């Protein structure tokens, strides 16, 4: 299968370098160029330049001066440069490969990078259960979660039971609050009876700051 | 149409 | 550069409905146009290529025509799904370019929110601040209002909202409502009540709890 897998995200600050990686499988990047395309609130999407099979590179013309690709075939990877990087610059970066060597069709994407530009630092979320009671039970359906408090910046994921929980979840886009840092919470609803049977874990990991925090939910 | 980093998706 | 406008910014159908979405050059541009979709989350999916050629597992309801300037994207049959952003690229002319897409939502029968609502923790409440968090679950439509009140005074300012984007499966918002105050402030008072408003309710659905 074909993949791309990019490196994590996490804060720039303003004036200085952001460093992307991108590691593909599933072909070899002495047959395919690698793309690479951000989107922003701003500009939306946005082609940035590309990396050839044999060692050429094309920059967007707004780049030219502050972008360079680079690569190790042998080792399969991508290397994305950018400098001297302002607010606006804060956006999801994406490596992407096309359907033929010399195209722009993209049919495989990186899961994308989350880069902001700020001159704050990066903090971990505390994560708080949201615990199930019967002011939080109706008709055998109980609704639990994790209050995922005071981080920066985006993005944290969040998922349950190890993964294994996924029905009836619903993670909250994050909230800025007047601290400078954000804010979410993550539901789910289960059925009551499962409350003295089943662990319910909400599986925290703040990439940026490096956290990982497993927490546990229980009835109060 | 103002795309937003946290969802990716339109708002 | 090409300009590519896409129209309108946001479209909402029914299910089952056929939908097309337009994409139109500053410059002919050939059939040079490429497709894309955008769910919740995620990074661009593929569509179709050159305005109408097919590819390989996209849903056969998926199709384009165009040619020129004036592009369409179309899905026959809609689902819960397709519920995304769509995007157009051309690639006549160097450097490739986007235009700024259409959201495509679903509308579906009114369904209530189920409340619930949660004081903070008491590991939160060492931290020297109290989230007082209330949910709104699996509610069509999205409009909806939380009016919080403390000892039966009304809170204002102090609360923040978050409403999740349109579930794919069943076509629900989910909303979170969360009121913020110091340790301090929590401690000097006992009612605490969420009250909401919706649609589907023929009257106002109150959660609330003492303080211990």
């Amino acid at each position: 299968q074909v993949q791309l897998k990019q490196s994590g995200p996490g804060l720039v600050q303003p004036s200085q370098s952001l460093s992307i990686t991108c590691t593909v499988s599933g072909f070899s990047l002495t047959n395919y160029g690698v793309h690479w395309v951000r989107q922003s609130p701003g500009k939306g999407l946005e082609w940035l330049g590309v990396i050839w099979s044999g060692g050429n590179t094309d920059y967007n013309t707004p780049f030219t001066s502050r972008l360079s690709i680079n690569k190790d075939n042998s080792k399969s990877q991508v290397f994305f440069k950018m400098n001297s990087l302002q607010s606006n610059d804060t956006a999801i970066y994406y490596c992407a490969r096309a359907l033929t060597y010399y195209d722009y069709e993209f049919a495989y994407w990186g899961q994308g990078t989350l880069v902001t530009v700020s001159a704050a630092s990066t903090k971990g979320p505390s994560v708080f259960p949201l615990a199930p009671s019967s002011k939080s039970t109706s008709g055998g359906t109980a609704a639990l979660g994790c209050l995922v408090k005071d981080y920066f910046p985006e993005p944290v994921t969040v998922s349950w039971n190890s993964g294994a929980l996924t029905s009836g979840v619903h993670t909250f886009p994050a909230v800025l609050q007047s601290s400078g840092l954000y804010s979410l919470s993550s539901v789910v609803t289960v059925p009551s009876s499962s409350l003295g049977t089943q662990t319910y874990i909400c599986n925290v990991n703040h990439k940026p700051s490096n956290t990982k925090v497993d927490k546990r939910v229980e009835p109060k | 149409s103002q795309f937003d980093l946290s969802t990716r998706r339109l708002k | 550069d090409i300009l590519l406008t896409q129209s309108p910014v946001i479209l909402s159908v029914s299910p089952g409905e056929r939908v097309s979405f337009s994409c139109r050059a500053s410059q002919s541009i050939g059939t040079n146009i490429h497709w894309y979709q955008q769910r919740t989350n995620g990074s661009p999916r593929l569509l179709i290529k050159y305005a109408s050629e097919s590819i390989s597992g996209i849903p056969s309801r998926f199709s384009g025509s165009g040619s020129g300037t004036d592009f369409t994207l179309s899905i026959n049959s809609v689902e819960s799904e397709d519920i995304a952003d769509y995007y157009c690229q051309q690639n006549n002319n160097w450097p490739t370019t986007f235009g700024a897409g259409t959201k495509l939502e679903l509308k579906r029968t009114v369904a209530a929110p189920s409340v619930f609502i949660f004081p903070p923790s008491d590991e939160q409440l060492k931290s020297g601040t109290a989230s007082v968090v209330c949910l709104l679950n699996n509610f069509y439509p999205r409009e909806a209002k939380v009016q919080w009140k403390v000892d039966n005074a009304l809170q204002s300012g102090n609360s923040q909202e978050s409403v999740t984007e349109q579930d794919s499966k069943d076509s629900t918002y989910s909303l979170s409502s969360t009121l913020t105050l110091s340790k301090a402030d929590y401690e000097k008072h006992k009612v605490y009540a969420c009250e909401v408003t919706h649609q589907g309710l023929s009257s106002p659905v109150t959660k609330s709890f003492n303080r211990g």
